[PDB]
């Protein structure tokens, strides 16, 4: 549970609230506030909601969002993210999976207006390598 | 602006690369060959030790050993070797350059872990360091952060329970048969139809007829009854001399040790209900998704056919009130590597290194307080 | 009232004789002997082959052709000529009112076993017959029913543990290294001395130089140093054209290829580790009584000197707690046929017997399902 300081987590869940963060190669950005509510068919989403309660404490939920047309790295990034998230947390919150168009009916409660989906994305930080791969020709003269 | 190193160092094939990509730059076997002759033409690039996929090369006139069994490392000059021949030889970089991640077993004893964190930083003189898990790094490769996983490679099989992305140590469950005790087993029931295979050096050929002509069958005695009438299933194989073997009902009957071990005279369960043995070693509350991601990682998944008989075998001891579902990647025999690469790369990844003045002002002790 | 018929037919010798004896009646060994040269005298007696003793009196102008190569059946004819030799000649009696017991090494192909039923049946036509482990009639003749048989002849050498008097499958090793073997390296280790040995014959008298002037050293070093320092090792022996040659140190080189595989170049592990990995795949709690129990059989086994080393070497690597005891009859060239021949002539063996017509209603497959 080794906590991490990423500089854009400090402002995360300190007023009741909803949070969304979008994974472009490694790493987050928090998407502007009126791009709430719609996302990238090919691109991974972190959804905070922290919850007010009557006693005092503040009640924290992440969810982490997979488009169907997602490479690995944005999903796996943003899983180890809402991992990250939660240990920078004192392991409060509860974290659930959501897969485009199949999402659970209280995650079409947070938004009001409901989900709408674009094609397109940003593109994935992996550049395209193949185990054992040699494409050589050359010829050589040995000579003396 | 330095590049990350990804090495999975498996038991028997061990996976090397750069952090940032989406497949492992090399993969090679994880063995060292000693010359068994004299060698009488001197002077002709004679080597007293030939390590990894050049030991595969020239296999007849060597014996081969593994610096790795069952998941632990036990001869450590050997494993030096290896990762000498990785570094310089295979990757061809400096390692005093490169920040180095790697993986390790679960439950892993710590004298291990330390000795692996003292030759690797002072045999070789990384700046950084950092020690995984293979199943968490399948778990994140797979996209998710609660599953079972079920990773199965050259020496062991291990069932590892993971929730809100933490392992439970209480039922990982481990599991003493994997594609060496199939190979062996794959050298016990070819020696009915007359082919013989005894050294070192043909159990590679054996690996070979295992990898290229095998399968689960769905169904057992159905598919022996078949065997027995008919000759449909009956395939040929080309030896490397030039013979051609034929092999007939042993092309299942060697995957079925997995789901049975009294068919080598182990004891133990089948790899279906030992999954089964550690959910229920877990809290109530949590089976509902536990039983929902069912992660298969290792080449020993690669079978066709095993993730419905993993559906049906599941499915017929679990109770009825709950969907089963089996998720089996393509790429799942480089998942791990896949997860380590994902997690090097990450810009939270920086502060979560074993720098070189840490281990300097710690010791080989900081890897339990940092890699945890 | 038919009295059976036991038929030990192993890879150099036939040992063949009448069930209740207490010694078989014909012992020869299994060879065809074929002329290579130009008959030039008419009439006379010759014949265009030659089996058994007959072809080894007359073995200067004779090929000399195994049947049985390192165990399997690689001639087909010759060993039908075997078996009615040794029926109509040998033993003087008409097959086709005695069943006959037939004997077989473990971890042999299955295509051999329904084929010695294919002749039996066929041309001979016995009324009965049975097939059985060597190793278990073996420890039978001991009067023991469970322990550690390392039978080692002239075609294989195999290490088989019994408990409760059934042979236990996935424990049986098998080491292709046994007395032609030898032969075959005494006969390379001869032109040191200057002496060449090639012909089928000159092999038959190298046989008989090992049978008689070898032996097993208690430490191999010492004993090469003792040899080197001295000529109190040597030993004269008279070729039968009247030449007399001198053997040293060779005396005791050619049974250490059975501890040390490696000098006729096999990577494969010594008899001795041998049994110590066949006794280390068992169960823990038999471990006590398979090192107390631990008889030999076959030809090989009857240097000087094999029990003193097999106990010195089993002692190195067992636990000092326990306690070795190799076990070394006088009789155990025919064990054997000993055990067959006591176990067929039981009374109440008459309903293992595969007779007639449960063969020629099920085919050549009954004695993959009765034999056990
Ligand atoms: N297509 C295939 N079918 C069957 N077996 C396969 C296939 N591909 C690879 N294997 C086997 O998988 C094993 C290697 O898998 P993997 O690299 O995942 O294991 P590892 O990391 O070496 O092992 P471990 O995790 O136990 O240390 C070998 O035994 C190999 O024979
Ligand atoms: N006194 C002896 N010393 C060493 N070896 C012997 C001796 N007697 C026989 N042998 C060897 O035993 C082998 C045959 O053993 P045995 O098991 O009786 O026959 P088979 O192998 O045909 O079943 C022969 O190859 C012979 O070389
Ligand atoms: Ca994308
Ligand atoms: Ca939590
Ligand atoms: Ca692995
Ligand atoms: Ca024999």
């Amino acid at each position: 549970h080794m906590v991490v300081e990423h500089p854009e987590f400090l402002k995360a869940g300190k007023e009741p609230g909803l949070q969304i963060w979008r994974v472009e190669k490694f790493d987050l950005v928090p998407v502007p506030t009126n791009l709430y509510g719609d996302f990238f068919t090919g691109d991974a989403y972190v959804i905070l909601k922290t919850v007010q309660l009557r006693n005092g404490n503040l009640q924290y939920d992440l969810h982490y969002w997979l488009g169907n047309e997602c490479s690995q790295d944005e999903s796996g990034a943003a899983a180890i993210f809402t991992v990250q998230l939660d240990d920078y947390l004192n392991g409060r919150a509860v974290q659930h999976r959501e897969v485009q168009g199949f999402e659970s009916a209280t995650f079409l409660g947070y938004f009001k207006s409901g989900l709408k989906y674009k094609k397109g994305g940003v593109a994935s930080g992996f550049k395209h390598v193949v185990p054992n791969e040699v494409v050589v020709q050359r010829l050589f003269q040995v000579k003396g | 602006e330095t590049t990350a190193l990804v090495c999975d160092n498996g038991s028997g094939l061990v996976k090397a690369g750069f952090a940032g990509d989406d497949a492992p730059r090399a993969v090679f076997p994880s063995i060292v060959g000693r010359p068994r002759h004299q060698g009488v033409m001197v002077g002709m690039g004679q080597k007293d030790s030939y390590v990894g996929d050049e030991a595969q090369s020239k296999r007849g006139i060597l014996t081969l050993k593994y610096p790795i069994e069952h998941g632990i490392i036990t001869n450590w000059d050997d494993m030096e070797k290896i990762w000498h021949h990785t570094f310089y030889n295979e990757l061809r970089v400096a390692p005093e350059e490169h920040p180095t991640l790697l993986t390790e077993a679960p439950l892993n004893p710590k004298a291990n872990r330390e000795k692996m964190t003292q030759i690797m930083f002072e045999t070789f003189n990384v700046p950084a360091m950092y020690v995984a898990i293979q199943a968490v790094l399948s778990l994140y490769a797979s996209g998710r952060t609660t599953g079972i996983v079920l990773d199965s490679g050259d020496g062991v099989t291990h069932n590892v329970p993971i929730y809100e992305g933490y392992a439970l140590p209480h039922a990982i469950m481990r599991l003493d048969l994997a594609g060496r005790d199939l190979t062996d087993y794959l050298m016990k029931i070819l020696t009915e139809r007359g082919y013989s295979f005894v050294t070192t050096a043909e159990r590679e050929i054996v690996r070979d007829i295992k990898e290229k002509l095998c399968y689960v069958a769905l169904d057992f005695e159905n598919e022996m009854a078949t065997a027995a009438s008919s000759s449909s299933l009956e395939k040929s194989y080309e030896l490397p001399d030039g013979q051609v073997i034929t092999i007939g009902n042993e092309r299942f009957r060697c995957p079925e040790t997995l789901f049975q071990p009294s068919f080598i005279g182990m004891e133990s369960a089948g790899i279906h209900e030992t999954t089964y043995n550690s959910i229920m070693k877990c809290d109530i509350d949590i089976r509902k998704d536990l039983y929902a991601n069912n992660v298969m990682s290792g080449g020993t998944t690669m079978y066709p056919g095993i993730a419905d008989r993993m559906q049906k075998e599941i499915t017929a001891l679990a109770p009825s009130t709950m969907k089963i579902k089996i998720i089996a990647p393509p790429e799942r025999k480089y998942s791990v590597w896949i997860g380590g690469s994902i997690l090097a790369s990450l810009s939270t990844f920086q502060q979560m290194w074993i720098t070189k003045q840490e281990y300097d002002e710690a010791g080989p002790s900081i890897v339990h307080r940092k890699c945890f």
